[PDB]
């Protein structure tokens, strides 16, 4: 396989994937990343949904 | 003239600017880092 | 025995112009500079209620309206009274008080300031005129006063430390931004495109 | 900041044309740490 080939697996299994644990560490420090961002842009609207979300993907065990 | 990339600066682990600032207890496990670890230091190499 | 340089006598038969006083000092032609604190504004324009309802102006920063709004409610301003006789009378609303030990205080509504006073020699106040480019002086500076706040429990102290405190709290310049592809592929790929350039130009020249 | 501007000016006979060319720096802009591999994909580190 190529490159490219192993890259385009990896999405179509993303997509497949219900849930990981190191990808969904991986998607909340993303949104936390994606937080802090919106958060020094002074965006009120978008942090709420970003709040939500790690809201909802949190709480864990 | 916008946002142009004048280089990379090292993070100090556990600083402000670090992946591993969040992330709580649990997933500090998963990411294979001792929660005991204090940070202060850098990765160079 | 310097001598006078000089002798030779020469006059200028200038004549100025002088307007009557509203008041004259008695006794002493005495009087006191001091200097202005940022707690503490004059207003010498006649207090004016709507045009100042109109223009409050709320801001964002909570440390600058905080301050805004001591310096407005701290500011000595004044006003025409009409008296119960029908006439009109000019209302302030600063007063000066001097205690039992001699010291003096500037007061604005309930608010007191303490004044320290300095002895100043050699120190006078001159008007200036500007058309004859000449200064002619007007009395005498004895004392430069400061004005002190009364006790730290006054309000304009307590709002002046909150500003201060809080000023100094907010300090955040670098804002964060995510990275979605390589930084330096827009170097890379204009490097490119740069040396296309320069090989098409160098054929054309070679070609002209 | 310290050394906001780098000027350049150029009065040009070749008709007096005096032009001033200057660049500013402005913001700063950091990210979280990212990792960018051979193939060109990026991800966070």
């Amino acid at each position: 396989l190529s490159n490219d080939e192993v890259n385009s697996i990896v999405k179509m299994k993303q997509s497949l994937s219900s849930n990981t644990g190191f990808n969904t560490v991986l998607k909340k420090a993303q949104l936390q990343e994606e937080l802090e961002e919106a958060r020094d842009a002074h965006d009120h609207e978008r942090v709420a949904r970003i709040e939500a979300e790690l809201k909802s993907i949190g709480a864990e065990s | 003239g916008n946002k142009v990339h004048i280089g990379k600066v090292p993070i100090m682990l556990r600083s402000k600017f670090c992946s591993l600032r969040t992330l709580d207890e649990v997933d500090l496990y998963k990411m294979k880092e001792c929660p005991y670890d204090m940070g202060g230091y850098f990765v160079i190499n | 025995h310097t001598k006078s340089v000089y002798d030779n006598g020469e006059t200028l038969d200038i004549s100025l112009p002088i307007h009557p006083k509203s008041h004259i000092p008695q006794g002493k032609q005495d009087r006191w500079v001091v200097k202005l604190p940022d707690f503490l504004d004059i207003n010498a324009e006649p207090f004016d209620p709507r045009p100042f309802e109109m223009n409050v102006k709320t801001h964002e920063d909570k440390n600058q309206e905080l301050l805004d709004k001591l310096i407005a409610v701290n500011t000595v301003r004044w006003r025409y009274a009409k008296s119960e006789t029908g006439g009109i009378f000019k209302e302030t609303n600063s007063q000066i008080i001097q205690w039992e030990d001699g010291t003096y205080s500037l007061r604005v509504g309930s608010e007191i300031f303490d004044m320290f006073t300095t002895n100043t020699d050699d120190n006078y106040l001159v008007s200036e005129h500007n058309e004859e480019g000449i200064l002619m002086t007007e009395s005498t500076l004895s004392k430069s006063v400061k004005l002190v706040p009364a006790s730290f429990q006054s309000t304009t102290h307590q709002k002046l430390a909150k500003a201060l405190s809080a000023k100094q709290k907010k300090e955040s310049y670098a804002r964060s931004v995510v990275t979605k592809e390589d930084p330096e592929e827009r170097q890379r790929r204009l490097e490119s495109q740069e040396n296309e350039r320069y090989r098409l130009e160098r054929r054309r020249k070679q070609a002209e | 900041w310290e050394e906001p501007r780098l000027i350049l000016d150029q009065p040009a006979q070749h008709d007096n044309i005096n032009k001033r060319y200057e660049i500013r720096f402005g913001k700063i802009y950091l990210s979280r740490p990212t990792m960018t591999e051979a193939d060109g994909t990026t991800h966070a580190m």
